[PDB]
């Protein structure tokens, strides 16, 4: 049969990581509202390519 | 609950001008 | 006086490695331009030093507790972060990476990594492996995992700027690297040159 | 606010300021392997 | 400073996986010595693409 | 150095040069201070800078 | 009878390597000509011997106590100073050296080097590393530091000269080398050939 | 890793000095001609060796157990009596002596002197003083008694003669000298060059 | 062992900018 465990367990683990850099837009590029958005980074676990999480 | 997976630590250090003796 | 014994000569010291040069604006145009240093941490990676000169007179070595030390030659009014780490794998190369954040993240992922401003000083340790392995001293040969115990990458995270908003563009020197090392060499010899 | 220096002058270089870390804790539930 | 731990620890973990299928070569294809080699699968941890190990 | 003359020999049991800065942290320059225990080692013969350092 | 365990089967023996040949006057015209023997000390380097045969039936090996022995085949009326060292790093090659005395020095500096006249017999020990590393027994492959635990180099220091201060030129055969070893093999198998 | 203490790193080795050359009949016409070798035994006297290399990386040294070894490169059919002593005072110079037997006597009287025929091998020990004094490792400077712990002198006592009671005149090369040492270095550094 | 022959003492003092109240 070779049956694979039917046990659903919550594997919780903790650690830090690195999201990205912040780039303040400056007077030239800061001419709009969207220009003031420096970071749009989801917090989904699978949104951090390089990390091991 | 794998402990200490990716732990990071922060520690500040003030940088004043003209440290006098 | 003709003893044929092989004994590890564990001996300490300190050595001057290099003056690092943060890149600035002109030269820094892509991601691999942010790799200021790619310096193997094999005993024989620094020609004029004392560690390499000694290494030349042995076959093998093993850093028992090594550490790279950055001493700034700049004031505090300048600001630029740096990330420094030592990959125990001489072959793992981040130069192929295009995204800067990916490179900084695979740097911070390494265990013995550090971050710091080029105006203060820190210490970048070398995390020694667990399989009692020894490494050779001679100039790197066919493979590198036989010789190098680590490779010190020094990174530029931010842009070089000064008192004013002025962005420096001349690729000027920021500090100096020093190796505070302890290693034991095993087999007396002379490596060619 | 505008980006400005020691003086009351605004900067126009569009510079970088720092980095962001995520100190997180997550619980995953159902073992599998997602394709790609 | 934001220094990252200098602790080297042996993270040991255990589990099963799936290597590959075996294909016996049969009379037609079995006309040589190499023909009798049905599987050449390294046991390196990073030699099992699909697995999670 | 005046008492020195009243005896014929000496030996530093504990010596330590101490640098007292007079500049602020707005200037920067690396220095190396070593006390060589052989007065006959003169770096002026060294031409290479990194060798001297 | 069908145990699956792996143990170290340490076993002794002796084996014949080859006949030495001093180079003479006409042929000795440089520093690489003074290298008479470049003979790896890997167990599987001597085909018709017992050591290589046994090696073929194990995967890994480690010299516990080896020694290369010289047996002269010449009278006392001739003289030629030789040097014999076993380099524990095979990639170290003296053929790239041009200075002769530098080659003699890097030879003498090996902790297990011996010097002697080609009319005398002497033992050249092998020195074993300290990290417990095991080597492989098969033919040499992509890298050489996995298989070869050592490399025997024989040197012709002075010129071959007769009774008087007069040189010889016929390049005569001096003697033969023998290996007195005790090795520990680890993994039973049969290597391809 | 950054200890500031100073310890004695005693370490062993062997090194090659030079090839000896008996003087013959025509050239041997006085007492100073019988001095074949005036070779200081300071660690930094043999450039391409391991001992001098290591010396360059320490300030002070002290022979714990040294010995100069002679290895003949000639047959038994020749004969020439030599004397080998290591003078612990380098300023003592026999070249100023005119009487030959007086020179042989002041040689033999050294407590570590050995005599032998140039067809035989023998060991010339170094004798170490009793006051614990340490010597310097750099090139010889204003004075010589700080650096050189000893000076090896080789003598040609009798004339080089062939089978019969007949002399030789071609001034042939006899053999080579080797150093089997164990030394204790004190202060880590790099000496200028 | 003449004590306190030529003793000297050092004591630092940071000099920060814009000490605020
Ligand atoms: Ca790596
Ligand atoms: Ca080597
Ligand atoms: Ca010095
Ligand atoms: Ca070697
Ligand atoms: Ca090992
Ligand atoms: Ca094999
Ligand atoms: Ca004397
Ligand atoms: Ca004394
Ligand atoms: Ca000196």
């Amino acid at each position: 049969r070779s049956a694979r465990s039917d046990v659903n367990a919550i594997t919780v683990l903790n650690g830090s990581d690195f999201l990205t850099t912040v780039k303040v837009r400056g007077s030239n590029n800061l001419i709009d509202s969207k220009s003031r958005i420096l970071v749009k980074q989801p917090i989904s676990a699978s949104s951090f390519l390089g990390t091991r999480i | 609950t794998v402990p200490n997976f990716n732990p990071i630590v922060a520690k500040p250090t003030v940088a004043p001008l003209q440290t006098n003796i | 006086a003709r003893s044929d014994v092989n004994a590890i000569t564990v001996l300490n010291g300190s050595d001057f490695l290099t003056t690092v040069k943060v890149r600035g604006s002109n030269n820094l145009i892509d991601s691999k331009s942010r790799i200021l240093v790619k310096q193997p941490i094999s005993a024989s990676s620094f020609l004029g030093t004392r560690i390499s000169g000694l290494s030349q007179f042995w076959e093998r070595y093993r850093w028992h507790k090594a550490a790279v030390r950055y001493v700034p030659a700049v004031p505090n009014t300048l600001a630029c972060q740096l990330i420094g780490y030592i990959d125990t794998d001489p072959l793992d190369d981040p130069n192929v990476i295009l995204d800067v954040d990916q490179l900084l993240r695979q740097a911070t992922s390494q265990v013995g990594a550090r971050q710091w401003n080029f105006s203060d000083t820190t210490t970048i340790p070398l995390i020694v492996r667990r399989d009692d392995q020894l490494y050779y001293t001679g100039q790197d040969k066919e493979n590198v995992r036989f010789s190098q115990q680590g490779v010190f990458y020094l990174l530029q995270v931010t842009t070089l700027l000064n008192i004013s908003g002025e962005a420096i563009t001349n690729d000027l020197i920021s500090g100096s690297l020093y190796l505070d090392w302890v290693c034991g060499f095993s087999m007396p010899q002379i490596n060619p040159s």
